């Protein structure tokens, strides 16, 4: 296989600034390189091929360059419609092989998470089991951690997390965590907490409760 | 690169 | 307009064998290339194979050589992809492209298909039970938990409530059934005032379930 290497793996900058990132072929490939960009929540869209020429309907703002076997794109002014993955797959020789993609959001000022706790309802241990649920709200850069604590015990293994696409209107991020536990287990413990660490936090945020 | 074939 | 058209979502067991389809409309289904992407949850692209629509010649990639067959059927112009022996790691989206197909050689995938995810699980189909996340400048929600397979949709007051929601990402417990949650923000001088309640609507059950969340 051929491997294409792509850099950096996450971009984020600015509505009109200038971005390149690049791709990068384990041996030659001559032309046949091809880019794809996938919006969020869509499927791939072809962009740039034979390494520099652009495909139809595609704006001015995009271009792509070669050097030997490195290969990048430059969008002259970044728009919120650029955000999403771009990847690059080379069309030389079987099997044609993809790049690991390049992410691509825009940057806003960090902002910290909003952070919620919540028990479980009492209709779910009715039936047995317990979510005790970690909300982390609106904040902007996209990376952001939990720690399930109980009793002051840290968690692993026991949840579960997902985090939202950029949101559109504001250029924030949320993060939802469950821990899940037995009935059983749940009622044997008092305090639930989930510490938050982020960027926008200069020391983590502790969200907790106790049950009953 | 690579091909399947001729199309027509 | 050329358009690729596919099947719909699928569901196999381990071991099991899939069958993708994949229509071409608005232009001869011999002029080009076809290829095969697949992509898991999460992960990036993956190829699996190109084939010639008129001459049904066809190249898969190493890696799945003699597990898949690309074939066609030149009366209705359509492809299909066969996978066989699923497992785990074959959960995807599976997508048709057309290639470009300049000078007779692979030039660049120009029109895709939407794609069809093929979900391979033991699962079988279940509605959601919800639950609901209880506000006490406030957050609120339901959690959509224990339900195969995806999708389902959330909104809030019928889709009157919009502005602050936010709907998760599922994510897949070790039962293979998957979980989500929706949240909204709103004034905490909402909260004994204005009513809240998240409508799921889960099709492969048939389950559509309004749930009121209070504090």
């Amino acid at each position: 296989d051929i491997k294409l290497t792509q850099s950096p793996a996450f971009l984020s900058a600015s509505v009109g600034e200038r971005v390149t990132f690049t791709c990068r072929a384990s041996q030659d490939i001559r032309h046949e390189l091809v880019w794809y960009q996938q919006k969020p929540g869509r499927g791939p869209k072809l962009l740039i091929y034979y390494g520099s020429t652009l495909e139809g309907g595609v704006p001015s703002r995009f271009s792509g360059r070669r050097s030997g076997t490195e290969f990048t794109v430059t969008i002259s002014s970044l728009q919120p419609e650029d955000v999403g993955t771009y990847y690059c797959q080379q069309l030389n020789s079987f099997p044609l092989t993809f790049g690991g993609g390049t992410t691509v959001d825009i940057r806003r000022t960090v902002a910290a998470p909003s952070v919620f706790i919540f028990p479980p309802s009492d209709e779910q241990l009715k039936s047995g089991t317990a979510s005790v649920v970690c909300l982390l709200n609106n904040f902007y850069p996209r990376e952001a951690k939990v720690q399930w604590k109980v009793d002051n015990a840290l968690q692993s293994g026991n949840s579960q997390e997902s985090v939202t696409e950029q949101d559109s209107k504001d250029s924030t991020y949320s993060l939802s965590s469950t821990l899940t536990l037995s009935k059983a287990d749940y009622e044997k413990h008092k305090v639930y907490a989930c510490e938050v660490t982020h960027q926008g936090l200069s020391s983590p945020v502790t969200k907790s409760f106790n049950r009953g | 690169a690579v091909g399947i074939g001729a199309v027509f | 307009s050329q358009y690729l058209a596919q099947s719909g979502s699928e569901v196999k067991k381990p071991g099991a064998s899939v069958k993708v389809s994949c229509r071409l409309h608005g232009d001869k289904f011999g002029a080009h290339y076809i290829h095969w992407v697949r992509q898991a949850p999460g992960q990036g692209l993956e190829w699996l194979g190109f084939f010639h629509p008129g001459t049904g010649d066809a190249v898969s990639a190493q890696k799945f050589q003699g597990r898949i067959s690309l074939t066609r059927d030149t009366s209705i112009s359509t492809g299909y992809l066969e996978v066989r022996r699923l497992s785990s790691d074959d959960t995807a989206v599976y997508y048709c492209a057309r290639d470009k197909t300049y000078s007779d050689e692979a030039t660049g995938m120009d029109i895709w298909g939407q794609g069809t995810t093929v979900i391979v699980s033991s699962a079988s189909t279940k509605g959601p039970s919800v639950f609901p996340l209880a506000p006490s400048t406030a957050a609120l929600g339901c959690l959509v938990k224990d339900y195969f397979p995806e999708p389902v949709t959330v909104s809030w007051n019928s889709g009157a409530l919009t502005s602050g929601v936010h709907t998760f990402p599922a994510v897949l417990q070790s039962s293979g059934l998957y979980s989500l949650s929706s949240v909204v923000t709103v004034p905490s001088s909402s909260l004994g005032t204005q009513t809240y309640i998240c409508n799921v609507n889960h099709k492969p059950s048939n389950t559509k379930v309004d749930k009121k969340v209070e504090p």
